[PDB]
């Protein structure tokens, strides 16, 4: 917007962290699954 | 030789020459495409400069400016940087209707020169006289520090509204058009005196938004001179200058995020 | 020091009984005086063995703390505390950087110390096992009276008494004996009881009957003797000292490790000081000059590599534990793969160590029995009525019996009370005719004449199980020729017939052939006594010939031997196909040694000794060109008078070598001889007479079930099931791990470049620091760990058992070809991918690549809280630093992303991934966990403080992707060239 362009200097680092941690966890689980296919 | 024969030494050179040549050519290619995705007028991200920093002229050894009044070369170090900044706000530097403009001698509202486009020439910036900085060689006794708000493209500094309570409760509250700066230390052993545009202790909103170096060269940002004519002597005084606003915030880590950290000591 | 002990012993068995007493101031009848014995005790010292001085574990741990990488990491750790000290004095720095980094680095050294300490293990209790062979007490005659004393109180000169069941307390001169037999397997590896008597019977004291040795035991009878040697001075006490004293030495794998440590340490100190001066010339303060150096150290040293090696070794040892192959020393996991020569004991190693029936001669025909443990062969005969007649004599004319409670275990494995030949016959009949006890119940024995020294035969009279007869049957067995002189008829295919010169000659032929096979041959015959001349109550006199022992019916011959283990012949061939030379080294007699050599394939068909040529051509052995003989059989008595140079010529000039009747020191000498030629040697054995050889071997392998305690103490590896096929597996595993270590090392080293280059450009370019010191440790200690380990699970790219053993002088674990690829090619591509992401982060935040050159001065200036970017914006100190640390984070993640491809390319040295596939599940696990770790390190809240890791935007992850792919393609194209032309260019330059 014009004088109300506050969103330009903002970033949702909170969501990014939530998503990043979700991904890291799921990649960790997936890895266990493939490894445990025989121990 | 060490490893191989001459014939082998050559071949290993012909390889790494072509190899590293290709790699350099590829690296450069990826740099080209990166640049191709970027604007010339505005950076892709601005969230890391977001809350504006407040910086001053006196080059602090460690957020500190200690010196002796009864000594000449005791403060000549801080006068070097003080001069460096103010030397830019000369009237001879601001000549003709291009690229400067005479703006309200009193704090006014924002000025939009269109978009971040080259569809116009150099966006015309507001003039600023160093003569608006009353009282301030500089203060040989009781320094005359000069404040400054860090430039951010498209940033509209918004002052606080007088809805509720305020630190400098309602005094000279130019609510609509001034970004205030109140310095503090309890520990009240000083004498705060502020100088600026229109005589106000703030930044005139008519100097915003900044259009960037590419669209606004020679642009001048507003200054706020602060003088501490403290009646005390020979002690470290931790003075913090704070700016207030809707778009202004602070951090415990970044001690320059919209504020000062000055340790004055007139050890004379 | 031990050169004296490598020699054959000298003795006094030639002296008379009386003469021997003069030498030791002793009485043959009364024995020593209580006072004289105590005097000699203080004189000579105790009858005991003293363990050699060991190196304390303290010094062993700390010796690892100073090996190249640890030295450099120490210099870094101290240089951290140096810069910290210089700070704490000058400008009060409230930070924790140099202090904490110095603590972290010192911990890395200590923990890495534990890994190398675990790898360099030496579990040796040789002397302890020997000490277990000295009895607690001994029986001596002192002042004309016998008393039990502490065996350590035994001295040279006293009169000792031994009987069946006790250990020989010391080396004795036999002066009196009654039916005494002894088990000399300690000195020979052969357990067949040896008679002991006062009479001297051989110039060689290790063969004479009038000497009994410490480390052996009396098996039966009784004997008295004069002590000639005590403690360390006994024959086997010296073997003990020799074995326990032998210097261990460095393994092939250990030597390889130290070698690349020198290389990497070399480049580290080179670039280290090369850029330390390069910085001072550029006008960098010593305050900074050291900080850069610390970074250089951390970049060059692969912090997690030595521990990777250890884990890869451990995991390989775990797989072998699961095939009944125990590894006592982690490094011995690889030595077997580098082995070019095997020196093998015969008895209990190549052989089962059990007299077993091998052939039978009946019906004018040679039949072969199955000698294998698990009986993997086939039948020979069941139909012939002759067989049942021979079978009956083998069961009936036999006094051997199975021990109680064995019905659970297989026939051939069960313990038997009796001599070896009777046990063999027992197990033979029990196997192919069912319960022998049944046959001995159906035919009650009424009278017998046990095998006599003079008779040379054993006879028995039984009540024929037949109801229509119920009469008296006579059976006998003995020396083949003696049995022949007592026969008139031969049971041919059922019916008897006169013994004509024809069948008599066929007997001699059969007899000579079986004997030629190194087999012990016995004759078997029976006689159905006439009914009218022998009533149902007729008494037979065993003392005086009360019955005919002539004109009997010859039934057949039976031959026997201690046979090879089932898997041995095939394992020997497999070792030989892998280009490993196999030598036999045995305490057994030459005829037996040679026969098993041919049986297992040590001596291949057609190959001759000089003696074979001479007999065939009917010419003198001196007339034979010895170069015409590729095979040789050396008796220990001849070995004794040969110099080592002459032993070296034997080793060089023969492909098929048999060392027979060797002493324990002689086995050591043969091993050393092989090593002297530059060969990596394995020893396989099971006896205490293998202990010195096992110790000296680059790798000693002991048998687990049949092995003596001493042998298993001296070994690096134990075959817990006695499965000789495990040697073949071991060499295969050893070769595979050697290749996979290269892959894992290249992988680990490759990521050094993207950690070095940022520090260099930081100096030469004056740009903001692209990657931090902490960030490097997150790679080498964090992300790269599981992937690097996973390479240990790689399958072979080709048939590794088809290639020759590596040349330990030329074929190195880390060579110039590895460095060229890891440092010069792939690592260089990784460095760029790192830098790219660095320039991307900065440029997207406003600092375009052009304006970055020569900005570090203002960038690092803590007092400039207004640096101008390319777009004209102003940054505080902490703001720009957040972007900088975000650059460290994405550079870090770029390494991870480019290591994805590197992990896949390091999978194979030659083959394509499209050929080898992706069947390594540990490797895939590594990829997922590596990426999980990196993501966690970036996105987990608080990690921005502890590790300076900042959250990355999604687009950031993909910066290095095009570089990751170029790596995959590049290496795939390169290896395509290797395969397409075995010539050499790409091969001799980059083939690891
Ligand atoms: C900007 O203004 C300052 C004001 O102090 C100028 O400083 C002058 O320097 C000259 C020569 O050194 C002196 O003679 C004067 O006394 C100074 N003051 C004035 C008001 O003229 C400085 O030169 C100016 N800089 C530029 C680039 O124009
Ligand atoms: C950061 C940049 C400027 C550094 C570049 C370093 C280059 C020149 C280095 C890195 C790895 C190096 C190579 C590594 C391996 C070999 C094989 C050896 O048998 C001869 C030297 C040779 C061929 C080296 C020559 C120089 C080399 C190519
Ligand atoms: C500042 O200077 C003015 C003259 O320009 C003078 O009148 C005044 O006293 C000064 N102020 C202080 C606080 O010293
Ligand atoms: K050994
Ligand atoms: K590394
Ligand atoms: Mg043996
Ligand atoms: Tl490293």
């Amino acid at each position: 917007e014009g004088p109300d362009n506050d969103e330009r200097f903002t970033y949702d680092y909170y969501r990014l962290r939530v998503v990043g941690l979700i991904v890291a966890a799921v990649l960790c689980v997936i890895g266990i699954i493939i490894l445990l296919a025989g121990k | 030789f060490l490893g191989r024969t001459g014939s082998s030494w050559f071949k290993i050179f012909l390889f790494y020459l072509i190899f590293y040549g290709c790699l350099a050519g590829i690296f450069i290619g990826t740099i080209q495409v990166l640049l191709l995705t970027l604007s010339d007028f505005e950076p892709k991200y601005q969230d890391r400069v977001a809350p504006p920093g407040l910086s001053h002229a006196p080059y602090a050894i460690k957020t500190e400016i200690s010196f002796s009044i009864s000594n000449p070369k005791s403060y000549e170090s801080f006068v070097k940087s003080m001069h460096k900044l103010m030397d830019l706000y000369n009237e001879s530097s601001q000549a003709g209707n291009s690229p400067f403009e005479d703006c309200s001698d009193t704090p006014a509202d924002y000025i939009k020169r269109g978009d971040l486009d080259d569809s116009q020439g150099q966006k015309k910036a507001c003039r600023f006289s160093r003569m608006w900085l009353k009282n301030c060689g500089y203060a040989e006794g009781k320094p005359c520090v000069v404040a400054k708000l860090n430039r951010i493209i498209g940033f509209y500094p918004k002052p606080l509204k007088n809805t509720t309570d305020l630190p400098e409760e309602l005094q000279a509250n130019y609510n609509q058009y001034v970004l205030p700066l109140r310095c503090a230390a309890r520990e009240k052993i000083g004498s705060i005196e502020y100088f600026g545009l229109g005589g106000y202790a703030g930044f005139p909103l008519q100097y915003y938004p900044y259009y960037g170096k590419r669209l606004q060269k020679k642009y001048l940002q507003p200054l706020l001179a602060i003088q501490f004519t403290n009646l005390t002597q020979n002690m470290e005084l931790r003075i913090e200058c704070k700016v207030y606003g809707e778009n202004i915030d602070y951090s415990e880590k970044d001690r320059f995020r919209g504020r000062f950290e000055v340790k004055i000591e007139v050890k004379s | 020091l031990d050169e004296l002990k490598k020699e054959v012993s000298m003795d006094d068995h030639k002296l008379s009984l009386d003469e021997l007493h003069n030498k030791y101031g002793t009485d043959l009848t009364r024995g020593l005086t209580n006072a004289r014995a105590k005097e000699i005790l203080a004189r000579d010292g105790p009858n005991s063995l003293t363990p050699p001085p060991t190196t304390p574990e303290w010094i062993k741990f700390c010796r690892q703390l100073f090996g190249g990488f640890s030295i450099l990491l120490w210099i870094g750790a101290i240089l951290c505390f140096l810069a910290y000290g210089i700070q704490a004095a000058t400008e009060d720095e409230p930070a924790n950087d140099n202090l904490y980094l110095g603590v972290v680095l010192s911990t890395v050294v200590i923990v890495t110390g534990c890994f190398s300490y675990y790898q360099e293990a030496k579990s040796s209790r040789i002397m302890d096992s020997f000490k277990n062979m000295v009895p607690q007490q001994a029986l001596v005659i002192r002042d004309g009276e016998k008393s039990t004393i502490n065996a350590e109180f035994v001295v040279a000169g006293d009169l000792v008494e031994v009987k069946g069941g006790d250990r020989i307390p010391a080396d004795l001169r036999i002066i009196s004996a009654h039916g005494c037999k002894v088990d000399n397997s300690s000195l020979t590896g052969e357990s067949e009881p040896q008679t002991r008597s006062p009479e001297f019977s051989s110039e060689n004291p290790l063969e004479t009957r009038n000497i009994a040795f410490f480390s052996t035991n009396c098996v039966e009878g009784t004997a008295r003797g004069v002590v000639v040697y005590t403690g360390d001075r006994t024959v086997m006490g010296r073997i003990a000292t020799l074995a326990s004293g032998l210097e261990v030495g460095r393994t092939p794998i250990a030597i390889e490790i130290e070698h690349f440590i020198h290389i990497i340490t070399g480049v580290a100190v080179f670039l280290g000081v090369s850029f330390f001066i390069l910085s001072l010339i550029l006008g960098y303060s010593w305050l900074e000059a050291v900080i850069f150096l610390i970074g250089i150290i951390v970049a060059n040293v692969p912090e997690g590599l030595l521990a990777t090696v250890t884990v890869c070794l451990t995991l390989t040892a775990k797989r072998m534990a699961r095939k009944n192959c125990l590894v006592k020393n982690l490094e011995a996991v690889e030595t077997l793969g580098s082995t070019s020569t095997i020196c093998s004991d015969k008895t209990g190693t190549l052989t089962q160590n059990r007299m077993t029936v091998a052939h039978m001669w009946f019906d004018n025909q040679i039949h072969e029995a199955d000698t294998t443990e698990n009986q993997s062969g086939a039948a020979f005969d069941k139909t012939s009525a002759t067989w049942s007649a021979l079978s009956r004599i083998a069961a009936l004319c036999n006094r051997a019996v199975f021990q109680a409670g064995q019905d659970n275990v297989p026939i051939l494995k069960r313990s038997v009370a009796g001599d070896a030949s009777e046990s063999a016959l027992l197990k033979c009949i029990e196997l192919c005719c069912g319960s022998v006890q049944g046959m001995r119940d159906r035919n009650p024995k009424i009278v017998e004449i046990p095998f006599n020294s003079t008779n040379k035969y054993q006879l028995s009279i039984h009540e024929n199980e037949k109801s229509s007869e119920s009469r008296y049957l006579l059976v006998m067995k003995g020396a083949p020729e003696r049995i022949l002189d007592r026969c008139s008829t031969i049971l041919l295919n059922g019916a008897e017939e006169p013994l004509k010169e024809d069948m008599k000659e066929a007997f001699q032929n059969a007899y000579l052939e079986l004997g030629g096979l190194g087999e012990r041959v016995l004759g078997f015959c029976h006689f159905a006594l006439p009914e009218d001349k022998y009533n149902e109550g007729y008494p037979f006199d065993a003392d005086e010939p009360n019955f005919p022992t002539t004109d009997l019916c010859f039934v057949g011959l039976m031959a026997m031997i201690d046979p090879p283990r089932a898997a041995v012949p095939d394992a020997v061939g497999k070792c030989r196909s892998a280009g490993i030379k196999v030598i036999m080294v045995t305490g057994d007699h030459p005829i037996t040694a040679k026969a098993i050599a041919k049986g297992v394939g040590i001596i291949s068909e057609g190959n001759e000794t000089i003696e074979d040529i001479a007999a065939r051509l009917n010419i003198p052995i001196g007339q034979v060109n010895p170069r015409d003989a590729k095979a040789c059989v050396v008796h220990g008595s001849d070995l004794k008078d040969l110099s080592t140079e002459v032993l070296d010529d034997i080793l060089h000039y023969h492909t098929e070598i048999v060392f027979a009747r060797t002493s324990p020191q002689q086995k050591l000498i043969i091993v050393e001889g092989c090593q002297r030629q530059g060969a990596i040697v394995a020893v396989t054995g099971d006896g205490v007479n293998d202990s010195p050889a096992l110790k000296k071997a680059d790798i000693g392998v002991a048998m687990g079930i049949s092995g003596s305690d001493v042998s298993k103490q001296a070994a690096d590896m134990i075959l817990l099931d006695d499965n000789f096929a495990s040697i073949v597996t071991g060499v295969e595993e050893g070769r595979l791990i050697f290749d996979n270590l290269k892959k894992s090392i290249a992988y680990t080293l490759t990521s050094n470049i993207p950690e070095i280059t940022p520090f260099l450009v930081f100096i030469i370019g004056n740009v903001p620091l692209p990657l931090g010191t902490v960030t490097i440790l997150c790679i080498d200690l964090g992300t790269d760990m599981v992937p690097a380990i996973s390479l240990a699970y790689e399958q072979a790219e080709s048939d590794i058992m088809k290639r020759q053993p590596r040349n330990p002088k030329t074929d190195k674990l880390v060579n110039e070809r590895l460095i060229s690829m890891a440092y010069g090619q792939i690592g260089m591509i990784q460095a760029l991918g790192g830098f790219f992401s660095y320039f991307v982060i900065l440029a997207e935040n406003g600092f375009l690549p052009m304006d970055l050159i020569g900005k570090r001065v203002r960038w690092d200036d803590r007092w400039i809280s207004d640096v101008e970017d390319s777009f004209g914006q102003q940054w505080t100190y902490e703001q720009r630093k957040i972007v900088e640390f975000t650059c460290h984070t994405s550079f870090f993640i770029s390494i991870v992303v480019v290591q994805w491809a590197d992990l896949i390319i390091c999978k194979t040295r030659r083959n394509s991934i499209f050929q080898q596939g992706m069947k390594n599940k540990i490797l895939i696990f590594g990829l997922f966990e590596e990426t999980a770790l990196a993501a966690f390190l970036s996105y987990c809240p608080g990690t921005d403080v502890a590790l300076r890791m900042y959250p990355l935007k999604p687009s950031w992850w993909f910066c290095a992707f095009p570089y990751s792919l170029i790596i995959f393609l590049y290496d795939e194209m390169r290896r395509f060239i290797i395969r397409r032309s075995p010539g050499g260019w790409v091969e001799q330059e980059t083939y690891y």
